[PDB]
């Protein structure tokens, strides 16, 4: 161990991609 | 103020109190005037002291509601530009400290822990806002300011930014000619590796 051990908890969003509505903007429908 | 709690029809509200008077402000007359002594005479422990109001908490309402949800932003606000401008200069360091009021981003105080509060108001890393906390999800309505306001930890992105600004500053001073040309860039190392 090391004193004050580093811990950038990239808290688990289980990041996954998200759709642009501009693509298929027709969703404006 | 109170809704009609005996209401027959089902409503998103079932019953709702308001603490209208928002007289928490009076305690703030006291403590805020006390903090007038100095900054840091402002404290997250004062944030914790919301219990000492009506035996309650500081889910604020009215303009104090606003000041509360702005609260960290209030303090951080020029630190924001102490970054925008002054990470090209130095007191970005202080701005870091101010974020460290809001949070513990820094690599420190693992053992002190409850030193920073025997009640775990803070967390090892206060990932949510120091006053704030997580909440039940919701269904969308969403002008941009809503996002800019959303009750969510996303705001940590700020810290991320701040950090990159730190190392970026270091990188530029290392962009200066200097025979100790790696050396203190070790901090650029430490930073980067912190992600």
């Amino acid at each position: 161990l090391f004193p004050e051990p580093w811990d950038n908890f990239c808290r688990p969003g289980a990041i996954e991609a998200l759709d642009s509505p501009a693509s298929y903007l027709l969703d404006l429908y | 103020l109170q809704f009609p709690e005996a209401s027959s029809a089902d409503v998103w509200y079932i019953g709702k109190q308001i603490r209208l008077n928002t007289l928490f402000a009076k305690e703030l007359i006291g403590k805020a005037s006390r903090s007038l002594d100095l900054v840091l005479s402002w404290e997250t422990q004062n944030s914790r002291l919301e219990e000492a109001i009506l035996g309650g908490a500081a889910e604020l309402i009215d303009l104090d509601g606003a000041n509360g949800i702005y609260f960290w932003e209030l303090f951080f606000h020029m630190p924001f530009m102490v970054s925008w401008r002054f990470n090209v200069e130095q007191r970005y360091e202080d701005a870091n400290r101010w974020v460290k009021y809001l949070f513990n981003p820094f690599e420190c105080e693992d053992e002190p822990a409850l030193l920073l509060g025997k009640p775990p108001y803070w967390n090892s890393r206060p990932l949510v806002d120091e006053p704030f906390k997580g909440y039940s999800l919701t269904q969308p309505s969403d002008p941009d300011a809503i996002a800019a306001s959303d009750p969510i930890h996303y705001r940590k992105a700020v810290f991320n930014f701040l950090t990159k600004n730190i190392i970026d500053q270091g990188d530029m001073e290392y962009r200066k000619l200097q025979p100790s040309a790696r050396t203190l860039a070790r901090l650029s190392y430490s930073t980067a590796s912190s992600l």
